[PDB]
Formats: C-alpha cells, structure tokens, sequence
C-alpha cells in the first residue's frame, strides 16, 4: 500500500520494510514523500527522519547522508541511522551537556567545525530520544 | 447606537445559551 | 440605489437599512440558535451537529492565532463569524426587489456606514481596553524603546487598523450589492445562474477572512 | 454629452486594465498548481482546494473589474 | 430564481451533507472504534 | 459625434488589453503543466482536470472582457 | 456638467490600475502555495491558513482602491 | 465622418492589442512541451492532446479579437 | 469648474497609481512565508509572528495612502 | 478623408503589435524545441511536430494581423 | 488659480509614486525574511531587527511621499 | 494630402514595432541553438533543420510587416 | 503666473521619481541582507554596520529628492 | 508641406524601433556561442556557420527596416 | 515668463531621472555585498572597500544631477 | 519649415533607438563571453573570433543607424 | 522664445536618460564584483583595477551626459 | 525659429537615448567579467583585453551619439 523503503547504513541493510508517509529532513528542509511519487533525488542532512506505518507514527535517528526516490523503489543512503528510538533521553543529555561543554574548549579552526558536527548530530539524537 | 446595544445583547445572550452546552 | 435612510426620527437621523436589517438578521440568528439548544442531546443530532462544527470551527482559528486566553474573546469573534456568514447569505438570497419602501430600500446590515464602522468601533475599544488590561496602565503599545520615531506611527496604525477592516468589508460587500443589482437588472435572470456560484463563494470566504482578521488583531491585542 | 463618451472609456479601460494582473496571477498559481499535482498525486484534493480557491479570488478581481463597468454602462447614476 | 437557484438548492441538501458525512463518519468511527 | 467614437475605441482596447495577461498565464501555465506531464504520466487526468479549470478560468477572464466589448457594440445602450 | 466626466474617468482608472496589482500578488502567493501543498501535507492547515489571510489582504488592497472608485462613480457629493 | 474612423482604428488596435499576449504564450508553452517530449517520449499522445487544447484557447482569445475586429470593421451598428 | 475637479481628477488616478505597488510585495511575502510553512512547520509560529510584522508594515504603507487619497475628495484647503 | 488616415494607419499598428508577440513566443519556444534535440536525439519526430505545428500557430496569429491590415487597405468596405 | 489644481496633482502623483517603488521593495525584503527564518529557527531576533530597521527606513522613503504631498496640500506657500 | 502622409507614418512605425520583435525572437532561438550545438553535437542536422526553419519563420513575420508596409508606400489604393 | 503650476508639477514628480528606485533598491537590498543573516550566525555586527552604511546612502539619495522638493516648494529663487 | 516632413519622421522611428531588438538578438546569440565554444570547441566549423547564418538573419530583419527607410528619403514613389 | 518654468520642470525631470537608476544600482550593489559578506566574514576590509567606492561614485552621479539641477534653479545663467 | 524640423527630430530618435537595444546586446555578448573565457582558456582564439564578428555585426547594425541618420542631417534630398 | 525653453527640456532630459541606465550598469557590476571578491580575496588588485576601469568608463558615459547638458546650458551657440 | 528648438530637442534626446543602452550593456559585462576573474585569475591579461574591447565598443557607440550631438549644436548646416 505504499512504496518500498530502504535504509542502508554502510556496513548493513538497517530495515528494509515499506511505510506510508515520510518526512526527510533534507538540506531544504522538511519534506514529505508520498506512495506513487515522482523521481526526486535529494540530499539529506544531519536532521531527523520521520515515517508513517498508518498505524503509528515513528521516528528514525541518522545522522546523515543521501536520498533518492524512484518508481517506488526508494533507496535512503545514510551515515549512521539507529532502527526506531534505541536510546532513551537522560544519557542523551549527558551527551548534550558534555558536547556544548567540548565546544569552549575545542577552539582551534578545525575544531569550530568538529564540535559543530558533533553538536549537530548530538541535537539530532536527543529530538529523535524524545520519542 | 442602539445597533451597537443589539448586537452586545444578542452576544451576551447567544454566549450564555449556546456556547458551554 | 437608495442606501441613505428614510426619517424615522429617534433623537438623531438614523439610517433605516442600518436599522432593519441588523435588527432582523439578529432576529433570525438567535430565533436559529435558541430554540436548536432547547432539548440537545449529548450525541451532535441534526442541527446541534452544525452548530458545534461551526463552534469546533472558532475554536480551531482562535487557538491557532491569539494566545493563551482566546476563549472570552470566542463569543464575540463566533457572533462576528455568524452575523457575516448569516448576513452575507441573506444578501444573496433573502428577496428584497419584491418588498418596495417608499423613501429609500432594504439590502443588508454592511451595506450602509454604521453597521461597518461600528464593528471597527467596537473591535477597537476591545483592543485598547485589552491593550491596557494586559499590558500596563501608562503606556500601552506605543511607547518606544528600540526606535525614536516610531511613537507616532504607533498609535497612528492603532488608529487606522480598525477603519482599513471597515473598508475590507465596504468593498466586499458594495460590490457584491453592484454585481447583484446590475446583474438582475442586466434582462431576465438568466444570465446569474454561473454568477450566483461565484458569489456565494465569495461571501462564505469573505466571512472566514473576517473572522480569522478578528482574531489576528484580538491577537495584536494581546501583543 | 461628454459625460457618457468618458464614462464608457472609463468601463472599456478598467476591464483591460481588470484583465491585466489576474491573467499572469492565475497563470503562475495555475502552474505551480498542476507541477505540484504531478509531484503529489496524494494530496490532489487539497491541491484542487488551494486552487479553485485562488482562481475563483482572481475571477472576482475580474468581476469587481466587470461590474463596475457593467455599471458604467447599464446601471449608472448620472447619465 | 424558480430553477436558477434550485440547481444550487440541491447542490446544498445533497452535495453538502455529502461532504459533510465523510468526514463525520471518519470522527466517529474514531471516536466509536 | 464623440460619443459613438468614445465607444468603439474603449471596446476595441478593452478587447485589446483583456488579451496580454491571460496569454502569458495560459503559457506558462500550461508550460508547468506539459512538463508535469512528461516528469509523471500516472496522474494525467488530474494535470488535464485541473488544466481544464484554469484554462477555462483564463478564458473567463477572455469571455468578461468580450462581453463588456460586445455589449459595448451591439446593444450600446448609450447610442 | 463636465465634472461627472472627469470624475468617472478618475474613477475608470482608480478601479482599472488597482485590478492591474494584487492579481500576480495573488499569483505568486498561491503558487508557493501550492507548490509547499506538493511539498508538505502536515502544515495543510496552516498552508490553506496563510493563503486564506493573504488572499484576503490583496482583495483588501483591490477593494480599498474600489471604495473610492465606487465613490467617484455611484455616490458622489462632488455632482 | 470620424466614427467610421474610430471604428477602424479601435478594430486595428483591438487585432494588435489582443495579439500582443498569446503570442508569448503561446511560445512558453510550446517550448516546454517540446522539451518535455524531448524528456519523454511515451506520454506523447496526451501531451500533444492537452498542447493542442490549451494552444487552441490561445487562439480563442485571438479570434476573439479577430471578430471584434471584423464587427468593427463590416458591420458596425454605428458606421 | 475644471480647477476644483482637477482634485478628484487627481484622487482617482492617484489610487490607481498608488495600489500598484503593494500587491507585487504582499504576493512576494506571502509566497515565500507559505513557502517556509512548507519547508519547517515547527517555527511556523515565530514565522507568523514576523508574518504579523510584516503585515503591519504592508497595511501602514497602504492605508497611508488611502488617508490622504480621501483627503483629495473629502478636505480642499486651497479652494 | 480622415476616415482613410485612420484607416492606413490602424493596419499598421494593427501589423506592428501582432508581430511582436509571435516573434517573442516562437523565439523561446523553438529555442527550447533545438534544446531538446539536443537532449535526446530520439524524439526528434514528434519535437519537429510540435514544433512546426506551434510555429505556424504563431505564424497564424501574424497573418490574422496581416489580414486585417490586408482587408483595411485593399477590401474597405467603408472607403 | 490653476495653480491649485496642479498642486492637488503633484500631490496625487507624488503620493501615487512613491507608494509604487517601496511596495515591491518591502515585499521582496520581507520575502527573504521569511524565507530566513524558515532556514533557521534560531537567529529569529537579529532577523527582526534588522526587518525593522529597513522596514522602518522603506516607511521612510514613503512618509516622505506623504509628507512632501502633506506640504502640498495643507500647507503650501503658493496657494 | 493627410492620406499618403498618414500610410507612409503607419508603414515605419509598422517595421518598427514589427522589428522590436522576432529581433530577440531570433535571438533567443540561435542562443539555445547554438548550447545545444555545443552540448551535444550529434545531431547536428536535426538541430541546423529546425534552426533554418525557426529562423525562416520569424523570416516570415519581419517579411508580413515589410510587404504590407511595401503595399502602404506603393501601392496605395486610395492615393 | 505659470512659473508655480509649473514648479510644483516639477517638484510633485521629482518626489515621486525619486521614491521611485531607492524603493526596489532597498527592497532587493534589505532581501540580500536578512538572508545573509539567516545563513550565517556570526557577523551581525559588521553585516549590520555594511548595511546601516548602504541604507544611509540610498536615504541620501532620497533626502537629495526631498531637498530638490522643499527647494522647489518653499524656498523657490524665481517665485 | 507635411507629407515629406512625416515621411522621414517614419523612417527615423522605422530604423531605431527596427535597431533595438536585433542588437539584444544579436547579443545574446553570441553570449550564448562563446558559452558553448568555451564550454567544447569540437565543432567550430559548424558552430561559426550556425551563428553567422543567425547573424545574418537578424542583420536581414534591421536591413528591411533600412531599406524602407531609404525608400522614405531617396526615392519615395509619392513625393 | 516660459524660460523660467521650463527651466524648473527641467531640473525637476533631470533630478528625478537621475535619481531613479542609482536606488535600484546602489541596492544591488549592497544585497549582494552583504551576502557576500555572510560568505566569508574575513576580508570585509576590502569588501568594504570596494563597496565604498562603488557606492561613491553611484552618489557621485546623483550629485551631478543635483548640481545641474541647483544650476537650474539658483544660478542660471540665461535669467 | 517644418520638413528640416521632421529630419532633425527623426535622426536624434534614430541614432537614439539606435542606441538603446544594441547597447544591451553588446553587453550580453561580452559578459558571457569574458565568462567563457574564464571558464575555459583553451577555446581562446576562436572565442575572441565569435567575439569579434558578433561585437562587428552589431557594430554593423548601429552604424546603419548611424548613416541613415546622417542621410537624414547633412544630405537631405528633399530639404 | 521658445527655442530657450525647447532647450532646457532637452538639457534636464538629457542629463536624466544619460545617468539612469549607468546606474543599474554600475549597480549589477559592483554587485558581481564583489560577490566575486569574497569568492576570492587573492586577485583582489586586477579585480579592482578592471572594476575602476569600468567604473571610468560608466562614468565617462554620464559626464558625456554632463558636458552635452553644460554645452547646451552654459556654451549653448543657438540661446 | 522652430528649427533651433527641434535641434536642440532632438541632440538632447539623443545624448540621452545614446547614454542609456551602453549603461546597462557596460555594467553587465563588467559583472559577468569582474566574476570570471574571481572564478580563474590565470588569464588576467585576455580578460582584460577583451573587457577593455567591449567596453570601448559601448563608448564608440555612445561617442557616436556625441559626434551627432556635436553636429546638432556646434557644425549645423540647419542652424
């Protein structure tokens, strides 16, 4: 009743199964993908992935990536995407705290950008843990 | 006017009879 | 053609369309909503199902829009909504041509100044008595902290808000009062049967656009 | 008169310039419309909704355009 | 305004309640379910 | 006299000026919609329906323009 | 007198380059609109929310130039 | 007299005026739909079905300017 | 007399003149705010909110002009 | 006469504004028709129909022009 | 005096153009605005102050239309 | 006369507004010819085919407007 | 005497000019800037400077029109 | 008299109305040539026919407009 | 008398033709300075610089109207 | 007399219009070209050879305004 | 006389057109350099030098403008 | 004498009308050049040869209208 979907992390096939309706956070922002839609290969970023099993709605956790959609054979390649919500908030914030904190004292050019990503991706789990 | 009263007392009313039921 | 009044003398010259026409739209909308609330039951039945859906309906676009305290202010922008839509539909509808009076005619409550102006006015006390309810009692929204100019625009826009609503709704409703006319005076009514449609979309619309424009400035209000 | 001669300039130049603003309105909404219909077959019914709503808000720009000049020349008060 | 208005007359009493009760038969199958 | 001439020349511009908005809608309008068409082929009859409605609406446009022209010609009430 | 005639001519292009504006306003408006429909269904609400209010305050801007156009045709006090 | 004159200057202008804007269109519209069969080329019965629809409104606006110039020009009610 | 006139002369063709402008803007703004309640339906709200500013300056710009375009037909201080 | 004047000089504006819509329309749209050819070296059949059906349709809005400054001069049925 | 009545139309004029440029200034500002903080829903408050500041000089340029229009036509040296 | 005078002003300001035309026309069909030249090169006589024929028809409009300003210089059938 | 009919047309429309092209130069400038600061968090302070420097400048510009006006209005050399 | 003076007042708007256009024609078929050249210069051959036969074209359709021109002030058949 | 009046129209005309292009040029200018300022915050020294100097010479060109037009209006040297 | 005033007139509006559309041609032309040239450095010699034959033949089309316009000051045949 | 004033229209008009295209020349040149300067700061000196000598060479444009409005004011042979 | 006042008219418009196109077509070319130096700064001395060539075209054809000035004002056969 909707299109195929795979994530895919590098080292495995994450799930494979076929869900309604998806929100891919891309580069351009939130945007939602319909069963039957027409070819649109994006980009992805650091951002959540929110689908639909018309039954329940659910988040997935990645932390970046790519995406394309075909004729109904999408295929989302993603940097790390942990299945569903398998973490819980409270460690989430002890990495929040601590990745805020390692943002003062990594200062160096580099590091901007390290401390950065890594912010970005600590964002990312706790408003997908929320869940 | 007297519009102005008609329409207050037509709002009050409707509120009181209509609205919480 | 004859919008003036005609002299029912009351203390002041007094618009007569003004008068009948609120007055008996008023008439039949609380004669609609008093005696369909007398027996409801707890299930939405015939017309209590209507009634809620429309007060679902003010429900949904006073708590999108104004704040944390929208619900005193649901009676009064759920009369706007019902007064338009009620007011639009017997524009449209409700037989006027048949009925002649012999000093002027008999349309609608906006057809005229004072049924307009008086929502402005009345809109307007409301946002400068919220204004000061919610804010503090020496200055409301007009003082300047970050600009030193803008103190006069301030109340000068508190001051042209209300009236640039009136005229919304003047050239709303003259309008559809112009192409009524003219399009049965045009021959045989033939031709407003893909007109009506129009309109009466148009009028529907115009009476959302008046209530979310309500409770976009009640919000202001509260701001 | 003059008065008539002007006034039915008045009505034939304000159906132009009626017809001015609401053809390349509706166009572009149009086709944003029917772009966006071939990228959600989904959400056709809103999409149906957003533009029979915008079109028929630029067929009463042209209306109101209609009208006033149907009373320039049928229902006018002056002349 | 005998036919010209009936048009739309019916248009109300069947098309309105047509669209009317789809989606009150979605909110109480919600509700009821 | 004028007032004939006043009446042939508003409806010779208001059926001139009626005509530059509507063109470039329905072009790019219907632009929007042939490339809707050829990026899916699924939802052609919905691309087709809509396209219709707004094609009929530029042409609502098109026809209020000419009907204030014809009326202007033929049944001139003024002379 | 010749006043009438100047009076409905102001008001033939009061009505006529106010009709010219808000239509491609409106255009662009609904284009996005739609365009963010085809996007993103889970805003539909405040999508046709948005269109609503802004629809609305362009015909404002028509009718506001129409007041007084309808001023200079129908209800004058001039003549 | 200068009737007969106004009425063929306002057919000239009604025929130029009228033809300035679906010309544009016309080619917008035709471009983009042979780009799109270029794209594709199995859905190319109901694009040319749905060119030719939209194209032959076009050419409706301009035959509604080509007879309100023909009108203007044989057989004018006034000249 | 013609010197009076020239004042709602002036009325009329400055509405028309003045309305332009806005619709263009109105319809930019709204695009591309319907276009961010497409792209992040979270900060929408706070999108509104700038939204509301912006229709509190677009509303001041217009009506500004609309006071002093009823000026022209209600106050004549020169005659 | 005057009549003639007008006359000479309404099929030539008549023939200037009707060629400078096709001429702007065919200029895009067979542009972009040599564009898909050179995407896709396939569909050239169906292109080259397109193409030559839309360029004659533009070729027919010139010559509905043309033959209304061709029936001005030659064929007057006034002078 | 005549020179009343072109007073009264500079005035009309100035106010009419000086509403036209701002306009469309202020809708592609606010525009990009929205635009903004539809990216990010975080710098919300520089975004509105900065919108304000060019918002209030955009208010500017047209106050200045209706001031200089003001000294027009309350309070002019000439008539 | 005024009549010779007048169709020898119709026949240039005919060229004119005819040559502001198919002059961009042609401009923007040979500038994407000629990208499609040089992206893909392969099907070069399908792309010189239609860029002859596109050219030959905007040919065909510049040389409507010249005879028929030809048949206004020379022959003129009122003088 | 002409010479104050024709300085305050003079001054009415070197107002409105001059409001005329600060308005979309502001407009696709304060667009440029709040996107800017909607991209990138940093340099709000000297973004902020740059374009307080640049709206100054244009305000110059129109306060150059506003002193030409005044000039023109009360301290006028000839009347 | 004045039939000479309006002849060459022709051909002076005949020949700049007929040299606007063909300049951006010309201009932007080269602009888009060197693109390509630069872009792949495998057919330079092909491409410097390509762009001279569309110079030559657009250099056609300003040498009419001259050639009438100079049948307006050498040799004009009616004076 | 008329070189005095002329004079000022013209320095009215001259300072408004000059004053338009300068707004939308300087706006430009510095939208697309503040972007690129938002692309790399560190060299806004010669940013500024280049800026500066741009934007000088933009106003030099509004003072070159202006002090024609203060030639216009104080020191000319016919009366 | 008057002929002499209608060649003055006509040759400062022909080397006027001339003037205008050329000078964007040319500006295109050299834009993208001076683009290509950055992009590429290895299509040098044959895009300073489109170059030059593209900038010669505009060059050719103003100089062709040029000498009808002097035809039209210096060697009048007819005055 | 009226060759004096004739003159003065001519001068104000002349220094208005000569600056108004310039200005967007150097608006849309000064915006590319320097969006090309934060591309890059290492070529920030034949950068400067290419816009200074085109920022001379727009500049030479307007005081062609500048000297032939002081040539025809100041050192005028006629008046 | 009339021929003085259209000779100046005619040299002012002419400087005007010449001034205006080279603006925009020097500007564009600088920004499209001063980018492509940004982009690769290897070929500074072509690109500047060819800026410098382009540049120098648009200041021939704006000496061109010099020369005619020149002609107009200071050797004029005419007056």
């Amino acid at each position: 009743m909707t299109l195929n979907l795979c994530v895919l992390t590098p080292n495995r096939s994450i799930w494979n199964s076929e869900v309604k309706e998806i929100i891919l956070s891309t580069n351009s922002g939130q945007i939602g993908v319909l069963p039957n839609h027409a070819p649109t290969a994006t980009a992805v970023d650091i951002g959540i992935l929110r689908i639909r099993l018309n039954d329940q709605w659910l988040t997935l956790a990645l932390m970046g990536g790519f995406a394309r959609i075909g004729n109904n054979e999408i295929t989302i390649l993603v940097n790390d995407a942990e299945r569903g919500s398998d973490i819980d908030p409270q460690e989430a914030q002890q990495t929040l705290e601590i990745a805020e904190a390692n943002l003062r004292k990594a200062e160096g050019k580099r590091q901007k950008i390290e401390a950065n990503l890594a912010l970005r991706r600590a964002r990312t789990r706790v408003e997908a843990s929320n869940t | 006017p007297i519009i102005m009263a008609e329409f207050l007392f037509l709002m009050f009313a409707l509120d009181k009879i209509y609205y919480t039921p | 053609v004859g919008q003036h009044f005609y002299w029912q003398i009351g203390g002041f010259q007094i618009h007569g369309q003004v008068l009948i026409t609120s007055w008996v739209v008023i008439a039949i909308l609380l004669g609609s909503a008093a005696i369909a609330v007398r027996s409801p039951q707890t299930i939405p039945t015939g017309g209590q199902n209507f009634f809620e859906y429309v007060l679902e309906f003010i429900r949904d676009v006073s708590k999108t829009q104004i704040g944390e305290e929208y619900r005193p202010w649901v009676p009064f922008i759920g009369t706007m909504f019902l007064f338009i839509f009620v007011s639009n539909w017997s524009g449209a509808l409700l037989p006027w041509k048949i009925i002649q009076l012999p000093h002027g005619e008999l349309a609608a409550p906006t057809n005229d100044i004072n049924t307009t102006v008086a929502l402005a006015l009345l809109t307007s006390v409301a946002y400068f008595y919220a204004g000061l309810t919610k804010k503090g009692l020496g200055y409301f929204g007009k003082y300047i902290q970050p600009t030193p100019i803008l103190l006069p625009i301030n109340i000068l826009e508190d001051f042209t808000k209300p009236l640039s609503l009136s005229f919304r709704l003047f050239g709303n409703i003259l309008a559809d009062e112009l192409v009524v006319v003219v399009l049965v005076s045009l021959v045989p009514l033939v031709v407003p049967i893909p007109v009506m449609f129009l309109g009466l979309f148009t009028s529907g619309i115009q009476a959302l656009i008046f209530a979310t424009l309500a409770a976009a400035y009640i919000g202001e209000s509260l701001e | 008169p003059l008065i008539a001669a002007a006034s039915v300039i008045a009505a034939g130049l304000a159906v132009g310039l009626a017809s001015i603003g609401p053809g390349v309105g509706q166009g572009t909404a149009a086709g944003q419309a029917v772009e966006g219909i071939a990228r959600q077959p989904e959400a056709e019914g809103k999409i149906r909704g957003t533009l029979l709503l915008s079109l028929a808000f630029m067929e009463a720009l042209t209306i109101y355009g209609l009208v006033v000049a149907l009373a320039l020349l049928f229902a006018n008060p002056f002349v | 305004n005998l036919i010209n208005l009936s048009v739309v007359l019916g248009v109300l009493i069947f098309f309105g309640k047509g669209v009317l009760s789809d989606l009150l038969d979605n909110r109480k199958q919600r509700i009821l379910n």
